[PDB]
């Protein structure tokens, strides 16, 4: 459904013993090309798992075209920035400061990681 | 003399040429109404040191992309990049110019990098303006000599010095 | 086959999944036929020629640009007036250029 | 011809037209999952439900159209209100307890349930009333998944919609009832005792089933059916050369379907041609390597090409190999052909050639072997031309061709009923063992090797053989047209060929020769054989060579200079060459190649990342170029002119080519050399211990040579050293060993010894 | 009423049950089929203790002698269900509260499930 | 259209390039160094395709770094290309699968494939 | 009104009139009476002329009479001297290998661009054109982008390590003549159409 074909995803079998995904197939290979990906929301529409969903990020910039292929581990919900920040933030030994704040993040974002309305 | 040539001189026009970043604006697509936003009373590119706005080529030195580059622009834009002095950089803004956007066809350079050596590549459509502001902070500390790339590669101030132009 | 299936059966029918991946792979498919519909834009009528073969993509979508052929205009409006104004009497008429080139 | 209307079109159509296929042929569409090409239909889904007039007059009930014969003048609807609802209706029966895996489905978005539901389902029923999907709100059936019925071969029997495809097909089609129902109601699912499938045509049902039950196992989990880049092209394993469709995505070959071609597979593939293709992306030569200071090293092509000239600066014309591997285009033969014209040399050959060329022969076309009366096989076609199996199915029960609608390959033909009886009287069959085709041809008499040519003395009636050549050859007096069809031993065996010659000229029948190489009769035709001296594709003749195979390793040892034209790398050659280069598989090669019917089929390249190679054309291009002599060919555009002015037709289009020279070789008889299905190169991941090398002997010869049912022997061969699982067998005679002969080295006798 | 939690709980317990029996014959056991709503519940809660809905005891070459099944979390008629392949046998368990896991009105017990399970392996599984 | 070179021969591809171009005037010739991958030009090989007008010149991947001494040559080439008034430079970006059955084509099919898929390049990234 | 007229002047002419169930009106010309009829057209009063919108049917899956269709635009403003409002469209087919069209610059000057992106995007050469210069489209294109023989001239999509993406092989999406992954395509999926 990607209008742009930014989305390339090399399937595999779940191992039994530990599992990754919650069928019989997960997601070995799932890389994303920002620069080719316009933000239409077709591929959070098509998800019937929810797994991939817009973030909030758009602090994104950088030098290199190889570089700006975002990979499944730069954004998986476990990681708290974008790469040019995670980069400077071990380039620089000064932790990640994201440059937005949000009033709330939505359900379908469960575990997103973000500013919320102050309450901390 | 080309800014070099002292440890502290090399710093000093660094840093000068880095927050004196002058755009010459390119507007070319619906990039340019979030790029002009970026300089709008909610969030001004005004402060670094971008409030004037010398559309000469001859005057400023930050080429800022901004929008698809069509095949009939191109060789224009080439001359028009030449048309800049020597101390110049190029922001490639938006999808459309980066990459070939979601218009890949017959009519659209799939990526500006082919006619004009890009500095900083920023995605987006549209970029939001502070993701514009965020895209020329990159290249600011790039013309310092402060960037590096995800394999550990220092980069140099000025692309555009690299390239054995004609 | 005009409309997605709802976000939260998908956990419960077939169908649901059927539908939802079709329509999110190939689509659906319109009669074979040609079409047009006009609305008023900030700068003028527009409208969609839109020629259906019965696939899950369009024939032919032709765009009736109204900044196109209102820009023939120009000749005769800033002819005999003066050089500076040849601007005003340019976004007198609120050019989009995506528009007029497209 | 009758008449028919279907909704508001009139059809002329042939009596014996199923009302689908009629319906399809005025242009109207029906569900369809009971029926399908080339099987028995049975009304079974109730999906293909239809309105009939007979007078208007409506059929009391609706009539199955996939099984309901056609009358002249009858009216057929498929857009009233009701059809649609009881269509709509039946299709959600279907779908009541599919297992919601649609994403994770390797089927995909190639799932005719799939289009058939977004096609037909919910009717509009009579706003913006809120539309509910489903009513049936109890459990689904649930039970076992994924079960892997064999190495090729995944089942999920919860998928299954219990219809008839692949049972109907394992009873009808190949023969080898390997498959079928456990239990009944809706309980039912898909069981066996024979678990390895024996069947050497199991994989097609991979692609019949139209849910995502049966899958291919090697091709689980890479990609969606439509993410795959497909490429048409035609599978050069044997002669046969079924029409197939590669998928390849990201640089490596995903999986291999059969595509359709009625003219010599219907929609059939073999086992071997569709399952072992792991060995195309895997491991694989892409660097042109040199042999320096006694070893290889990757070179620059230049420097390869340097080192070819010195080595070659004084090479004489006569001494220099020109030897092409069995699967060379059209254009690799013709080139290399007009090469040794200018090229002075009596040595060149190729690799499958055979000692009696198969160009003697006229060539039979499988619709006529359709028509034909009757079959005379000597050797295995299941093992030297597999499909014919296949189309042995469609002849041996009174079967003949369909008459060609306008969508193609009918979707119901009535002519095939369901459990047909298969004629044990119609074909004679002669093969050094008890062939797995001994079922259908009563006639039958296990020889052992070097007794083929009397058994066609016998035929021919010079002198009387056992009861089954006596019965055979007067039921080929009987026979006005009957077909002869040639094993691998005839056609290495120069007077039994010469043989069945005389008797298919002296009444009038066509010859089927089954090639142990693919385009053998290409390059035949294209003029690929010895000439005086001789050195043939085994013999150590020549002084240079060039070799596109693995050759006896006796035939390398003396020369001077030795290319080889490779895909992957052999031992033989890390040892014996030296100037390796990398070649492209029949995969993504581009050409023409020759069937044993005569019909020219395109190889079209595939996608896959070939390396730095270049065909051979151009090998042979660059190497000529160091002798001197100019090449004519480095394009495939010149090679097109240059073949239709030597007069070969259009791809599909037969070749007439008749070939009067014979070429004998001794035949030193030890060892069998069983011709395989089986390639040796395709021993990778699932194909491993299924193309294993096999010694097949009789009990007693075991016992007398201390041979265990199990043990794995390794046996010397001029073509190498292959080790070999042990197999004891009632029907093979004493004295002998059978050894499974897994390349383009079928039909030959040879010498040997067993090591320990 | 809620009592499905218990049920979905002594579901766990059956499969509990299952494995047990799988690691002392030496026999594979091997997770079947998971929950689809919680593999498409996508911001969805999801209450169930597991993801796991059918399950089965296999031999070796693959063909399974014992299957067992649970009704989803939005089923009608919820239940657990269990079946002996090629032998056309049914069993309908319920869990009825205070007496345990019932097949109608008798009681499961786990050594009847082992019971069961032996006589199925002795009989039905190929090797 | 003549095709001239071989692959991965960037030397005699380049000294035959010389002999077949002569004095030939590029005034309105167009030039498309077809390659793949946008991005890395470190390892990238190049294709040349020459079409004046008159007439048409292949010559296949064997120009680039990719291949021992290929910058070198490509550096030679551009420089004669634009001694010669070449202006008009081009790159297409095809798969590596097309690329070689590209030079395969007919004529037609290639040129207009080539011509209608271009970008403008700076030359500029190739000296 | 003038619409209403147009039709009962049309139909006795013999000029087909195709109509969908929507509210829009095609009348069919002929090659030959299209100019002096639709200079008769502006003297009836139609003003404004819309759209000329280009057609190739090559690739449609029922054939027509010929590759090339282009499309005028008639109107009549509401509010000015006589405004009926009657919008309508004329059709007139174009042969392939004969692109020849009389302009309507002489009536309308607003088909001076409109024309000229027909003749760039199609090989279409309109006959008494002031000035037929390529309008939109490089000038050392070779070609007219929009018929189907010419291509879209995709580029592959990039990703790290040798994955790619040749979109047109990629396209899961069926156009009217790829029967589909399926062995056909019937029901909906032949055409589709919801009954109010
Ligand atoms: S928003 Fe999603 S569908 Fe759209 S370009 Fe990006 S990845 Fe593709
Ligand atoms: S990236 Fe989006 S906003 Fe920018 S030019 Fe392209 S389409 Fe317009
Ligand atoms: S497994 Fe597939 S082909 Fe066989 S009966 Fe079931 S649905 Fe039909
Ligand atoms: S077999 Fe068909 S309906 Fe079933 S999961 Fe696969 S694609 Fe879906
Ligand atoms: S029968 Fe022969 S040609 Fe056909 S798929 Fe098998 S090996 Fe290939
Ligand atoms: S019932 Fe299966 S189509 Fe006739």
């Amino acid at each position: 459904a990607c209008p742009a074909y930014a989305i390339y995803v090399e399937p595999a079998e779940n191992d039994p013993e530990n599992p990754v995904s919650a069928g019989e197939r997960y997601a070995k290979v799932y890389e994303i090309n920002m620069l080719r990906c316009i933000f239409c929301g077709l591929c959070e529409e098509a998800c019937p798992t929810g797994a991939i969903v817009l973030g909030y990020d758009f602090e994104m910039a950088d030098y290199e075209y190889s570089d700006l292929v975002y990979g499944k581990e730069d954004m998986l919900v476990d990681v708290v920035g974008t790469k040019p920040q995670r980069r400077e933030a071990k380039r620089t030994g000064k932790p990640v400061k994201v440059g937005y704040v949000v009033p709330y993040v939505r359900p379908e974002l469960e575990g997103f990681k973000a500013p919320t309305e102050g309450g901390k | 003399r080309e800014g070099i040539l002292f440890t502290t001189l090399e710093k000093l026009v660094a840093w000068g040429r880095s927050n004196s970043l002058w755009p010459a604006t390119f507007g070319l697509a619906c990039c340019a109404i979030e790029m002009m936003a970026s300089t709008d009373a909610r969030n001004d590119l005004a402060r670094f040191g971008s409030e004037v706005f010398r559309a000469s080529p001859r005057q400023a030195d930050v080429m800022i992309v901004a929008g698809r580059l069509s095949k009939k622009m191109a060789p224009v834009m080439r001359r028009v990049w030449e048309q800049m002095p020597d101390p110049k950089w190029v922001i490639s803004m938006g999808a459309c110019a980066s990459s070939g956007g979601m218009f890949n066809n017959y009519a659209i350079v799939q990526n500006v990098d082919s006619v004009v050596p890009v500095d900083v590549y920023v995605p987006g459509c549209p970029p939001r303006p502070e993701a514009l502001i965020y895209a020329v902070m990159q290249l600011q500390k790039k013309v310092r000599g402060q960037a590096y790339n995800e394999r550990g590669e220092r980069l140099p101030p000025v692309a555009a010095w690299k390239r054995t132009r004609g | 086959q005009i409309t997605p299936p709802p976000r939260h059966l998908l956990e419960t029918s077939m169908e649901a999944v059927i539908y939802h991946f079709k329509h999110y792979t190939e689509g659906f498919h319109p009669p074979k036929g040609e079409v047009y519909v006009p609305t008023e834009s900030a700068r003028g009528e527009l409208g969609y020629y839109i020629v259906s073969d019965g696939g899950s993509m369009p024939y032919r979508v032709k765009v009736r640009a109204p900044s196109f052929v209102n820009l023939q205009s120009l000749p005769y409006a800033c002819k005999g007036e003066q050089v500076p104004d040849m601007v005003a009497i340019i976004a007198s008429l609120d050019p989009v250029m995506g528009d007029v080139d497209r | 011809m009758v008449r028919v209307k279907v909704n508001d079109r009139i059809v002329e159509v042939p009596p014996g037209t199923s009302v689908m296929d009629a319906v399809f042929h005025a242009g109207y569409d029906v569900p369809l999952f009971c029926s399908e090409k080339h099987l028995s239909p049975i009304g079974a889904c109730r999906m293909c439900l239809v309105r009939i007039g007979l007078p208007i007059q409506w059929q009391p009930k609706l009539a199955a159209s996939c099984v309901t014969a056609v009358a002249d003048g009858m009216v057929v609807d498929t857009l009233s209100d009701v059809v649609r609802e009881a269509q709509a209706g039946m299709v959600e029966f279907t779908l009541l307890n599919h297992p919601l895996d649609c994403p994770t489905c390797d089927k995909g978005g190639a799932c005719e349930l799939q289009d058939r539901t977004v096609e037909y389902g919910l009717y509009e029923k009579y706003p913006l009333e809120l539309p509910v999907y489903t009513r049936f709100e109890f459990t689904r059936r649930h039970v076992d998944k994924h079960h892997p019925l064999s190495p090729f071969v995944i089942l999920d029997r919860e998928r299954c919609i219990h219809c008839k495809r692949c049972v109907r097909y394992f009873e009808e089609v190949p023969g080898d009832e390997v498959l079928d129902f456990i239990e009944r109601g809706v309980h039912t699912f898909i069981g066996t005792m024979d678990f390895g499938l024996p069947s050497g045509f199991s994989g097609n049902i991979t692609d019949i089933c139209p849910v995502g039950a049966l899958l291919d196992l090697t091709a689980r989990f890479r990609a969606r059916n439509w993410e795959m880049e497909e490429t048409p092209t035609t599978c050069a394993l044997c002669p046969v050369g079924c029409g197939i469709t590669a998928d390849t995505r990201s640089g490596e070959l995903l999986r291999i379907r059969a595509r359709e071609v009625p003219e010599v597979n219907e929609i059939w593939i073999c086992d071997a041609g569709r399952f072992g293709h792991e060995w195309a992306d895997q491991n694989r030569l892409k660097t042109p390597l040199v042999r320096k200071e006694g070893r290889l090293v990757e070179a620059t092509w230049e420097e390869a090409f340097l080192a070819l000239k010195e080595g070659l600066k004084e090479a004489r014309g006569e001494e220099v190999g020109l030897y092409l591997a069995h699967d060379a285009t059209l254009e690799e033969g013709l080139l290399a052909s007009e090469l040794a014209k200018a090229l002075k040399t009596p040595h060149l050959d190729f690799q499958g050639r055979t000692a009696a060329p198969a160009s003697l022969f006229p060539p039979a076309s499988l619709e006529d072997l359709l028509q034909a009366d009757f079959a005379l096989v000597l050797g295995d076609p299941t093992e030297e031309a597999p499909i014919l199996h296949l189309r042995l199915s469609e002849f041996v029960r009174d079967l003949k061709p369909p008459h060609r609608y306008n969508h193609g390959t009918p979707f119901a033909d009535l002519q095939i009923k369901e459990r047909m009886p298969r004629r044990t009287d119609k074909m004679a069959l002669f093969a050094p063992y008890r062939a797995p085709l001994m079922k259908w041809a009563a006639i039958h008499e296990v020889h052992r090797p070097g007794e083929e040519r009397e058994i066609l003395l016998a035929l021919l009636g010079d002198k009387e053989g056992s009861e089954m050549v006596a019965k055979a050859k007067e039921a080929w007096e009987k026979a006005k047209n009957p077909v002869l069809i040639l094993g691998a031993g005839v056609l290495q065996d120069t007077v039994a060929a010469e043989r069945a010659r005389l008797l298919a000229e002296r009444k009038g029948a066509k010859v089927l020769a089954m090639t142990p190489a693919a385009n053998a009769r290409g390059l035949e035709a294209m003029g690929v054989l010895p000439g005086a001296k001789g050195a043939s594709w085994d013999e150590p003749g020549a002084l240079y060579a060039y070799y596109g195979f693995v050759p006896p390793e006796e035939a390398l040892k003396g020369k001077r200079f030795v290319v080889m034209h490779l895909s992957h790398l052999h031992p033989l050659a890390e040892r014996y060459a030296h100037v390796v280069l990398p070649a492209p598989t029949f995969y993504e090669k581009r050409g023409h190649l020759v069937n044993l019917e005569g019909r020219v089929l395109p190889l079209s390249p595939a996608p896959i990342e070939n390396g730095e190679a270049e065909g051979a054309l151009q090998v042979l291009a660059l190497l000529a170029e160091a002798l001197g002599v100019r090449p004519p060919f480095r394009l495939h555009l010149e090679a097109q002119k240059a073949l239709k002015a030597r007069k070969v037709p259009e791809a599909m289009g037969r070749l007439s080519f008749r070939l009067k020279e014979l070429r004998p070789k001794e035949r030193k008889g030890a060892f069998y050399l069983r011709p395989t299905m089986w390639k040796a190169h395709q021993a990778v991941g699932k194909a491993q211990e299924a193309a294993r090398a096999e010694l097949w002997a009789h009990p007693e010869t075991a016992r007398a040579e201390a041979l265990p049912e199990g043990a794995q022997v390794a046996v010397e061969t001029p073509f190498g050293r292959v080790e070999a699982r042990v197999v004891h067998r009632e029907d093979v005679p004493k004295g002998h060993l059978y050894l499974s002969a897994l390349g383009p080295a079928a039909g030959l006798r040879v010498e040997g010894r067993v090591l320990v | 009423a809620s009592s499905e939690r218990e049920l979905y709980e002594a579901w766990v317990e059956l499969l509990s049950w299952m494995r047990e029996y799988a690691q002392a014959k030496g026999v594979r056991f091997e997770k079947e089929a998971d929950f689809p709503d919680f593999i498409y519940r996508m911001e969805r809660p999801y209450d169930l203790p597991t993801t796991i809905m059918t399950a089965s005891l296999s031999d070796g070459l693959g063909e399974p002698f014992l299957l067992a099944d649970v009704s989803p979390r939005h089923a009608k008629l919820k239940r657990i269900g269990l079946r002996l392949p090629r032998a056309h046998i049914h069993l309908h368990a319920h869990y009825e509260p205070g007496k345990g896991l019932v097949t109608g009105k008798i009681p499961l017990t786990k050594e009847r499930f082992f019971a069961l399970a032996d006589r199925a392996r002795e009989a039905l599984a190929f090797a | 259209m003549v095709r001239v070179g071989m692959r991965a021969a960037p030397r005699v591809s380049l000294e035959a390039l010389k002999a077949a171009l002569g004095g030939l005037k590029l005034s309105e010739a167009k030039v498309y160094l077809i390659t793949d991958w946008q991005d890395k030009r470190d390892q990238a090989r190049y294709a040349l395709l020459l079409h004046t007008g008159k007439k048409d010149l292949l010559v296949p991947d064997a120009f680039g770094p990719a291949f021992p001494g290929g910058e070198e040559a490509l550096s030679e080439l551009v420089g004669l290309l634009l001694a010669q008034g070449a202006r008009r430079f081009y790159e297409a970006v095809v798969s590596p699968g097309e690329m070689t059955a590209l030079l395969d084509l007919p004529p037609e099919e290639l040129l207009k494939r080539v011509m209608a898929i271009a970008n403008p390049t700076d030359p500029g990234i190739y000296l | 009104m003038r619409l209403e007229r147009v039709l009962e002047e049309a139909r006795a002419k013999g000029y087909p009139i195709e109509d969908n169930g929507l509210g829009n009106l095609w009348v069919v010309l002929p090659r030959e009476r299209f100019k002096e009829e639709m200079a008769h057209y502006k003297a009836m009063g139609f003003n404004f002329l819309a759209d000329i919108v280009g057609l190739d049917y090559l690739t449609y899956p029922d054939p027509r009479p010929e590759r090339f269709a282009v499309v005028y635009e008639l109107v009549s403003l509401p509010g000015w001297k006589d405004g009926d409002g009657s919008r309508f469209f004329v059709r007139v087919y174009v042969p392939e290998e004969d692109p020849r069209l009389p302009t309507v610059t002489d009536l309308w000057g607003s088909a001076n661009f409109l024309e000229r992106e027909v003749y760039d995007l199609f090989g279409i050469v309109f006959e008494g054109h002031p000035d037929l210069r390529k309008i939109l489209t490089p000038e050392d294109l070779e070609g007219h982008p929009l018929r189907k023989d010419y291509p879209l001239g995709e580029t592959p999509t990039l990703f790290r390590e040798g994955r790619y993406i040749i979109p047109a092989e990629f396209r899961a999406a069926l156009t009217g003549k790829d029967p589909g992954l399926t062995f056909y395509k019937g029901g909906s999926r032949k055409g589709y159409r919801s009954l109010w």
